[PDB]
């Protein structure tokens, strides 16, 4: 069915749904601990999403390092309220329910089965079609 | 300078569509001078703002107030005088969309610039003259300070 | 109306060309009628492509499976070369037309030069060529994508490379692949007018039988009886 | 060198061309005769190609008149042809050249203006040219017989005189002719903010008169509405003009809300805290029409953005606006009635809850409480805007219409809402759907006609029959007017005042049946 | 500053202050208008003086003296437009209200009042009320 | 009356757009008209196609051997493809 046969599964799928929420904030030591497990990390700590009143990184900000290359993707979270695409807040999401990967960076949205699962057009599918099998393998392991 | 934009805003709504994120609120704010509409997701937990507040907002390309490029990398040990010292709340993001009322015949009079600070989204609508500093896929610093 | 508005290139409104193209390109487009005839012929062959799609897809379903994701490749071209869609582009429409023509020449499924091989080549890549001409038309290229010359050349090269990567390799046991791909869902098919479905129906289809469980005729009407309940 | 070899050929082109003798022929002939050459063959060239088109027209036109066809058809055809040729070939530069050769156009202009079609020609020519001297002079002088807004506001004196005359006509218009008397003034005021501020200040000073200044205040609010329609914010105008300066918090709050044309929980919270304090600001301060329209579109469209902690705050401020009695002891609020507040807020709350829920059958379920609660006026308006937006959806009549019934409670129980209800149904009487056929469109139209006849029975009779006359003269088929007369003469009791006859019977001349029509005509002519 | 006011208010089709005038002004310009207030066409002067209103209340309160002097200049221009906007808007930059005893020896406002005073007095009967009265309960309505 | 081997005939308007009468209006837009269809039990395709006021083009069967006997080998090829595509895609799954 010209799609990924394998996607992200139970615990890591629930946990990455919770991780890419808009309000996940990680302090300095936490992101330093997490970047140890990123095999493809270039060794540069990204600028935090919030500098003052304290350095903080967003979950999407850390996940953008996990996304390889410069792939670009558009999907919708499972709880995407239809009629959101018609309202004034089209490209800005109140519920953060549209996932927009841009130049290998997750700039908005919450990932789920519909973006990381086995569905055709998912993020892992585009990763395979663009960066090839080896980089997608590293992408899977890094997500896990 | 490297200041793409500066204004004083007032918060006209805090969380309009009902609370959806227990630490983040989508402020809707107006500007008295530039008459820009602002939507902006703010982490209220560390920087609590309530309704009717006022604050100076500044969108800047850099923080060192000398034109020196930031390099887009976290350097905790920075001896340069940072512009962030003059502000309470500082976020770092990337402008990812610049819409407008342009037709194929005429240019835009009104522009809407969208920025994604790590996921926390901002939209800034207004007349096109004040948003010429914004260009897509460029890094920006949002510097906010409450005003008495 | 919408098709002509969105796809037929306009070379009669100077303001649009100034907004979308650099002034030298606008003067080049407006000056000589040769390029204008080329763009007219582009739109005409796209109209014939539209009729071909209409007869092929009578149900109007635009979703279709094809090798190269042209929209995603255009997006990658935009974000690799830092295309600013707010400014006029430097890409000739005529260069777009000739580029898509020579690319479609380069995409080969069956090789040869006799009429039979050429006709088979046209038919094998008919739908993808239609999709390529519609997607990379000079109208949408100059209006919504706004790619530059180097970006367009990179896009053509990527489309060529991915299409050549998409051709079926000889020696592949496509029969066993089809057998397994059609046998796997049978482990998932279940059984809930009332019509037989699931693995019994699949069984009868592969185990060709003179006795259907629920034989039927989805018979249609054409006259006023199609809409008149009394006559039907 | 001598221009004879070129200018003589320039003149001979207009001589030897087909058919030019009847003209600038005199000027070119003088240039040639002064240039010499062959003047004898010039006359032969002029008369050689004289095809006698004019006498051909004599024969043709007198033959069309022989046919018994109306010659006014020929007059209209010729006037349309020549006027269209003028409009297609009008040059503003040559109009200004006619001004240049002499300031006042010669008697040809003063002869054309007697013709109505040429007056309309000059109107369309000059309404778009605010700098062409001939066109501006013609439009201004014809106004002395649209006054162009650029020359209306070019100075104080012209603007003031046209303002006071136009306002005199508006006040003479009563409550109907303002629709024609107000725009010519309003668009004159709505061109600049200084003409605007001067006008709004004069109407404010005039409004202090207790001998009708309420009407001047009404007209000022209407002009402010129009200035908003031209996309100009007159918030601070109303602030510094009214008693906003007495309360800076209410000033900034209300002014921001009016400048946006939308509400917000912040300014609403400011007003809520002010009216919750022991010194509530004046209820007149918030009683502004567009502001209360913002309340309607916040509380009765689907959406808008709303919080429950502020939903009651919006409701309570609207209740304070619609309920509280402040008695002025020489502009001193000394008695504050707030006793009819809580019931009004409760009714507004319940009705608003029903309205944002996007109700039909559930309306009929709780119609008891509704008709109990429409007695509140502001609630009646809120339901009116809600049912307007639901029913104004394209093809809302193919799926439930109970909504049209509710106007019966409104208009019957509130006299001053007669103008709104008819001015709602004027849109609904023009309903047209391809899905619901012309038969169903006519059923809905006849239902609305029954509603409008009921509204006529409440005394709103002049504008009803005036609009019925207008749309018959236009749209409304004779069947709809006959059904109108059927229902009317089935319901209305004699005597019939001549103010109603004067429009009802001369449109009833088209038909004679619904016999009650014969009785009505005989009684009302005798 | 004068050519700055031209480039920001050159368009004569807009006789209103442009939206966002305080941003299309600047506090330096709020002080510096007096250097070339009388240098532009009178329409630009008017649009400027009207733009004084849309500026924020606090910003005007800080530079109130500047707008007071600018209005004093506005009371001198030959065009009566500038004279009467100065007359109306005398008190706003420091008080926050406008003049309302506006029959101020101008023959035009005299003509307006002398006609419309008695015209409204004649038309008191069936004088259509403002559009606020529709939404109010009967007691406040009668009061 | 009636053709044998036809024990019941259900008449209905399909609300799903797949069986709706899809046409291209003069503007060039797709419009799905709602028209009555009859679905029966028992098949005699030659007889029902021969009937009067019956659409002889869109009328089809779910019995592939009937199709082969009455229409041919390419027709039953296409019909079988549509039938097993239907039985697969009924449950929402997709296959190439």
């Amino acid at each position: 069915s010209n799609r990924p046969v394998m996607g992200i599964v139970q615990d890591t799928l629930t946990a990455v749904r919770k991780f890419t929420k808009r309000d996940v904030f990680l302090e300095r030591g936490e992101v330093m601990n997490l970047l140890m497990f990123l095999s493809t990390w270039d060794g540069k700590v990204p600028q935090p999403a919030i500098l003052k009143p304290r350095p903080l990184w967003t979950g999407k900000q850390i996940f953008s390092l996990i996304i390889p290359g410069h792939i670009n993707c558009i999907r919708t979270h499972s709880t995407h309220p239809d009629d959101e695409d018609s309202g004034p807040y089209k490209h800005i999401s109140p519920g953060d329910t549209k996932v927009v990967v841009e130049n290998g960076e997750l700039i908005m949205g919450i990932l789920c089965k519909k973006s990381l699962g086995t569905s055709a057009g998912s993020l892992v599918h585009i990763s395979y079609l663009e960066m090839g099998h080896d980089i997608t393998r590293l992408f899977y392991s890094n997500i896990q | 300078a490297g200041i793409l934009f500066e204004d004083i805003f007032d918060v006209k709504d805090i969380d309009p569509e009902g609370k959806k994120f227990d630490r983040v609120s989508r402020l809707h704010c107006e500007s008295e001078s530039f008459k820009m509409d602002l939507i902006l997701d703010v982490n209220i937990q560390i920087y609590p703002v309530d309704l009717g507040d006022k604050f100076r907002l500044v969108i800047a390309s850099t923080l060192y107030e000398d034109g020196t490029l930031d390099d887009g990398e976290y350097n905790p040990t920075d001896d340069r005088p940072s512009r962030a010292d003059q502000f309470e709340y500082v976020m770092y993001g990337k402008v990812y969309r610049i819409e407008g009322d342009e037709t194929s015949t005429e240019a835009a009079t009104r522009l809407s610039a969208y920025v994604s600070y790590g996921g926390l989204l901002m939209r800034l609508q207004g007349d096109a003259n004040n948003l010429h500093g914004f260009e897509v896929d460029s890094r920006v610093y949002l510097l906010m300070k409450k005003l008495a | 109306k919408a098709f002509e508005k969105k796809f037929r290139f306009d070379y009669t409104n100077e303001r649009a060309l100034r907004r979308t193209l650099q002034e030298d390109l606008v003067k080049d487009v407006l000056s000589n009628a040769h390029i204008q005839n080329e763009l007219e012929r582009e739109f005409e062959r796209m109209r014939e492509d539209r009729e071909v799609l209409r007869v092929i897809f009578p149900t109007g379903d635009s979703k279709v499976v094809l090798p190269c994701n042209l929209l995603r490749m255009i997006w990658n071209a935009q974000k690799i070369f830092h295309i600013n869609p707010r400014l006029p582009s430097d890409l000739h429409p005529i260069k777009v037309v000739e580029g898509v023509k020579e690319l479609s020449k380069k995409l080969v499924i069956v090789n040869g030069d006799d009429p039979l091989s050429r006709q088979a080549q046209e038919n094998a890549t008919l739908l993808f060529n239609i999709h390529l001409r519609s997607t990379l038309c000079s109208r949408r290229m100059a209006e919504e994508f706004r790619l530059s010359g180097e970006a367009f050349d990179w896009l053509l090269g990527e489309i060529e490379s991915k299409f050549n990567q998409a051709i079926a390799h000889p020696g592949e046991m496509v029969g066993a692949l089809a057998a397994q791909s059609l046998g796997e869902p049978a482990t998932q098919m279940t059984l809930n007018k009332n019509v037989t479905l699931g693995v019994p129906r699949l069984k009868e289809l592969i185990n060709i039988s003179k006795k259907p469980k629920t034989p039927s005729l989805t018979v249609f009407l054409l006259g006023q009886s199609a809409r008149d309940a009394e006559r039907a | 060198g001598e221009d004879d070899a070129e200018v003589q050929q320039e003149c001979l082109h207009k001589f030897s061309t087909r058919d030019y003798i009847m003209e600038s022929i005199f000027n070119t002939l003088k240039r040639y005769f002064q240039a010499g050459g062959s003047p004898e063959n010039v006359i032969q060239l002029l008369s050689e190609n004289y095809t006698a088109v004019a006498q051909t027209v004599n024969l043709l036109a007198e033959w069309l008149i022989q046919t018994g066809v109306e010659p006014v058809q020929v007059q209209e055809t010729v006037e349309n042809h020549l006027k269209s040729l003028l409009i297609k070939h009008f040059d503003p530069r040559k109009a200004d050249s006619i001004f240049t050769e002499e300031g006042e156009t010669p008697a040809w202009l003063e002869q054309m203006i007697a013709h109505t079609t040429w007056r309309d020609l000059f109107y369309k020519l000059a309404e778009a040219h605010p700098d062409c001297l001939m066109l501006n002079f013609t439009v201004k002088l014809i106004s002395d017989a649209i006054t162009s807004v650029s020359t209306a506001c070019q100075q104080l004196e012209v603007f003031s005189r046209v303002l006071r005359t136009s306002l005199a006509t508006i006040l003479d218009g009563g409550e109907e002719n303002l629709e024609k008397n107000l725009p010519e003034f309003a668009k004159m005021v709505c061109h600049g903010e200084h003409t605007y501020l001067f006008a709004q200040a004069m109407m404010s000073v005039l409004a202090q008169e207790e001998q009708g200044g309420s009407a001047v205040r009404r007209i000022a609010q209407e002009v402010q509405r129009f200035a908003q329609e031209k996309g100009h914010d007159a918030s601070q105008i109303t602030l510094a003009l009214g008693t906003a300066a007495s309360y800076p918090r209410a000033c900034q709050a209300l002014g921001a809300m009016l400048s946006k044309g939308a509400l917000n929980p912040a300014d609403i919270t400011v007003l809520f805290k002010m009216f919750t304090s022991m010194d509530p600001p004046p209820v007149e301060l918030i009683r502004v029409p567009a502001f209360l329209d913002l309340f309607m579109q916040s509380l009765f469209k689907p959406g808008a953005r709303i919080n429950q902690d502020h939903k009651h705050k919006y409701i309570h401020i609207l209740a304070y606006a619609a309920s509280v009695v402040e008695t002025w002891k020489k502009n001193k609020r000394v008695s504050i009635n707030k006793d009819e507040l809580k019931s009004t807020s409760k009714a507004v709350e319940t009705v608003h809850n029903l309205c944002c829920n996007e109700n039909a059958s559930e309306l009929v379920a709780e119609l008891s409480t509704l008709y109990q609660c429409i007695r509140f006026p502001v609630v009646a308006m809120g339901v009116l805007k809600w049912v307007d937006w639901t029913v104004s959806e394209p093809r809302y009549f193919q799926l439930q219409p109970v909504h049209l019934a509710l106007l019966d409670e409104i208009s019957t129980c509130h006299q001053l809402l007669h103008p709104q209800v008819l001015q709602l149904l004027v849109k609904l009487f023009e309903t047209e759907h391809s899905q619901l056929d012309v038969m169903e469109q006519l059923e809905l139209k006849k239902t609305l006609l029954d509603r409008m006849v009921h509204l006529l029975s409440r005394g709103y009779v002049l504008p009803v029959v005036s609009y019925i006359r207008k749309c018959l003269e236009k749209d409304t088929d004779i069947s709809l007017i006959r059904y109108f007369v059927t229902e009317v003469l089935d319901v209305i009791a004699p005597p019939y005042t001549s103010d109603f006859v004067q429009l009802f019977l001369p449109i009833l001349e088209n038909d004679s049946i619904a016999d009650p029509v014969t009785e009505f005509i005989a009684h009302c002519k005798s | 500053t004068g050519l700055w006011l031209h480039n920001k208010l050159g368009a004569t089709d807009e006789l209103w202050a442009p939206p966002s005038i305080a941003s299309l002004l600047t506090a330096a310009v709020i002080d510096n208008i007096r250097l070339c207030f009388h240098g532009l066409s009178s329409a630009v002067k008017l649009k400027l003086l009207l733009g004084t209103l849309h500026l924020p209340r606090r910003t005007v309160d800080e530079m109130k003296g500047a707008l007071m002097e600018i209005i004093q200049l506005a009371s001198l221009d030959s065009d009566p437009w500038v004279l009467m906007v100065a007359d109306i808007l005398k008190s706003f930059p420091d008080t926050g209200s406008l003049n309302l005893e506006l029959e101020e020896q101008n023959p035009n406002v005299q003509d307006i009042l002398g006609e419309l005073r008695e015209k409204v007095g004649e038309c008191e009967a069936s004088a259509m009320l403002p559009l606020e009265c529709q939404y109010l309960n009967k007691n406040a309505l009668t009061t | 009356q009636g053709i044998e081997q036809i024990s019941k005939v259900y008449m209905h308007l399909p609300q799903t757009d797949n069986k709706k009468k899809i046409i291209i209006t003069e503007d060039g837009e797709f419009k799905a008209l709602q028209e009555w269809i009859l679905e029966t039990d028992g098949v005699s395709l030659m007889r029902v196609l021969s009937e009067k006021d019956v659409d002889p083009v869109r009328t089809t069967s779910n019995d592939i051997v009937e199709i082969f006997t009455v229409l041919g080998i390419e027709a039953v090829r296409k019909a079988l493809e549509r039938e097993l595509y239907h039985v697969i895609s009924f449950d929402g799954s997709y296959v190439n």
